[PDB]
């Protein structure tokens, strides 16, 4: 965020502050791309389910198989402009770098040897009235595991 | 290779030569485990998964 | 909490353990991680039924009965300083919590009943805070809650709610000839056998085989005996003449 | 008999962490606090007439003072309450004195709890004031605690002569 | 053992897009205002006793003053109202110095926010006040600030003689 400053003149120059959980999408920051966008928080990525299957008898069930569910992983975002026309350039050029058509390497800042694997799957709406938006995306991993470092043994 | 399913012999396919009865894709690793072979020098990659 | 003055304290205080503590497979997920704490557990008191039953002129009627399966509620409470070994300590529950097969589940507040049931899902994880609070759910396919293991050679001298299944008999032949293992109006006989003397003769119930030696020697069986029914009461006499008897059960 | 004041019932504060270096102190120019507690009455009507299920008890916690110039305890509170760590709580009533076991011991209550409110209104023309509310766990326990001979007396002068002081 | 003034309690202000031209300025005619804390908490009832879970901090701010003549700093801020633009705000204290590093200094508190609410109701017998409202981004940090010689001290007048002055 912000750190202590007195009352006089500031003759120094400050960078963009980058938030905790950011994400690299196949490769590139978007904070780079993109000067007003903003990565928010990031939820779905802490605990797993399973899924049972069972048939009903006399003093219970039977337990036949289990399988391992998928993950989704949603990220809010925020966009700003000034400018009208601008912010659809912007859009664009978001949605033209996020959409893929196979897998690709995820990475995030508050895991540093942490890899995932997924896609760009859907969009939430935007608001149509304004120049600041708040909304969010899915990305969709199809392997629910997170690797490691590579060893060679 | 246990990613694709075959076997590669100077960049050739020849899995037919595996038994019939002989484990490839249950060929799991475990922490201070030993593997060893008598005709070849063995080099591993695994990844560490966290579920 | 306890009372304190208003002097130093030079005494050193442990973790508080609270009522409803959980033992998954044998281990404490207090003892694992330093910000965990159990708040408490719902869904082990009461169970339901189903009831099978054809709509006619003046009612109904009840062909078949049933009992649901159990499904056990754990709410607790995750705590840390730092947002990256916040990470490390899930991925430690996830790993401890996740198996493959049926284990054992023993909570504080009832110190003699034992409970089976696996890990099954999990609610959505809060994203922007480091103090966190959700729950898990664990799936019990066997609703029954079991108890301390007798063993009785042949008199039943405890109290039981209702009548009870042995899980398996042990008997060791001490008269040549047939066996015959009688109980009021049922009995189980084997009576076209010849055995020695010496011979292990164990009827396990659980899976359906009648074991000689190690060996399934089920075709010695009668097929009017009464395999599949034999339960036992309280104060009941189980008494065989060609053999001493144990019995196991719960 | 006679009647209680409500100027013998003060407060005394500690941070949990610190319980093995220094004893309670005592905020200094306090006004007026308030102390609360309350259950959830939940009604069921029968044919005889409303029966009454009661729930747990909720604890509601207030202070009020004034902040004197060079009291350091004010910024160890608003440490606790950035960092959210625990806090300490003595309510000690100075009109009840132990009779066999504790001769020198006042009636006190015990509890502990995190620090939610931090507020403050300066004017142009009053004295600063300063307002704290708590989130208490648990149930407080009951006991006799101790107070120090400076924290327990009222200052003042006393005669003096019309001569010159050396 | 003295009580602290509500008077040595002020505000200064600057627009974020100039803190490489001016320094922090003084506005004029202050009244009051208010700063306040706060964090929400979460009871979840067991059976040893309630257990509370903190969130996050949310802040309270306010300021009140007298709209004076000629007085170029009220267009400023109007302005970054209209065009949304960040805005920094200093509190500090001036009952309080520092000792050893920090010798003509005193204990302050940065923010950083933006402006949401800008009032003013002129009747026809009293003085024009105006109102403000913040909002804030992130947490205050604490420190130390300085204070110019001409923003501390009040102008008063001196004794003067009978005659004629040239």
């Amino acid at each position: 965020m912000y750190y202590f400053k007195d009352t006089k003149k500031y003759p120094l120059e400050t960078f963009k502050f980058i938030p905790t959980s950011a994400m690299f999408y196949d490769g590139l920051l978007l904070e780079d791309l993109i000067e007003g966008y903003t990565t928010l928080k990031v939820e779905g990525r802490e605990m797993t389910s399973l899924t049972i299957d069972s048939t009903a008898v006399k003093v219970g069930a039977i337990v036949n198989g289990q399988k391992i569910n998928t993950r989704s992983i949603t990220v809010t975002y925020q966009l700003k402009n000034k400018s009208s026309q601008a912010i659809q350039d912007d859009f664009k050029k978001m949605m033209a770098h996020l959409y893929r058509e196979e897998d690709v390497a995820i990475y995030f800042e508050d895991e540093p040897t942490t890899l995932y694997y997924g896609r760009y799957q859907s969009a939430e709406s935007v608001d149509g009235s304004s120049n600041s938006i708040i909304s969010s995306f899915t990305i969709f991993c199809s392997d629910p595991y997170k690797y490691g470092s590579q060893i060679v043994s | 290779d246990f990613v694709v399913g075959k076997v590669f012999v100077n960049n050739l396919n020849r899995t037919r030569f595996l038994d019939l009865d002989s484990d490839f894709s249950n060929f799991k690793i475990n922490s201070n485990d030993k593997v060893t072979c008598s005709s070849a020098n063995l080099k591993i990659y695994y990844r560490s998964v966290d579920l | 909490y306890y009372f304190k003055d208003t002097k130093k304290y030079p005494l050193e205080t442990f973790k508080f353990i609270p009522t409803s503590a959980m033992f998954y497979d044998g281990l404490l997920l207090e003892d694992l991680i330093e910000g965990y704490t159990t708040l408490k557990v719902e869904g082990r008191e009461m169970t339901s039924l189903t009831i099978d039953s054809t709509a006619v002129k003046v009612g109904a009627i009840v062909n078949g009965q049933k009992i649901n399966t159990r499904s056990i509620t754990v709410t607790y409470q995750l705590k840390n300083k730092s947002s990256q070994a916040i990470q490390d300590d899930f991925k430690k529950m996830m790993a401890h919590l996740y198996r493959e097969e049926d284990v054992a589940i023993y909570f504080e507040d009832e110190p003699t009943t034992l409970y089976y049931g696996r890990y099954q899902s999990a609610e959505s994880v809060d994203g922007s805070s480091n103090s966190i609070i959700s729950s898990f759910t664990i799936f019990c396919s066997d609703p029954y809650k079991y108890g301390s293991q007798i063993v009785s050679t042949g008199v039943i001298n405890t109290v039981l709610r209702q009548p009870v299944m042995p899980t398996k008999i042990e008997t060791t032949v001490t008269k040549s000839g047939p066996m015959k293992i009688v109980k009021g109006s049922q009995s189980i006989s084997m009576s076209r056998a010849n055995f020695k003397s010496g011979d292990k003769v164990v009827i396990d119930f659980v899976v359906g085989k009648v074991f000689v030696n190690n060996l399934n020697r089920t075709r010695f069986l009668d097929l009017d005996s009464d395999f599949s029914n034999f339960k036992i009461n309280s104060n009941d006499k189980v008494t065989c003449s060609s053999a001493n008897l144990k019995i196991y059960y719960r | 008999a006679e009647a209680k004041k409500g100027i013998d019932v003060i407060l005394l504060y500690r941070v949990l962490k610190n319980e093995a270096k220094e004893a309670a102190w005592k905020m200094a120019f306090q006004t007026e606090h308030s102390n609360g507690k309350s259950r959830d009455a939940d009604s069921t009507a029968t044919k005889d007439g409303p029966i009454q299920n009661m729930a747990a008890i909720e604890y509601d916690f207030s202070a009020t003072s004034i902040v004197a110039v060079g009291d350091k305890h004010i910024d160890e509170l608003d440490d606790a309450f950035d960092n959210s760590e625990l806090v300490e709580i003595w309510e000690i009533d100075k009109a009840e004195k132990g009779t066999d076991k504790d001769v020198d011991k006042y009636k006190a209550t015990y509890f502990q709890g995190y620090v939610s409110s931090f507020s403050k209104t300066p004017n142009s023309e009053d004295a600063l004031e300063l307002e704290i509310e708590f989130a208490i766990n648990g149930i407080g326990q009951k006991g006799y605690a101790t107070l120090t001979t400076d924290q327990a007396e009222v200052v003042s002068y006393v005669f003096k002569d019309t001569v010159k002081v050396e």
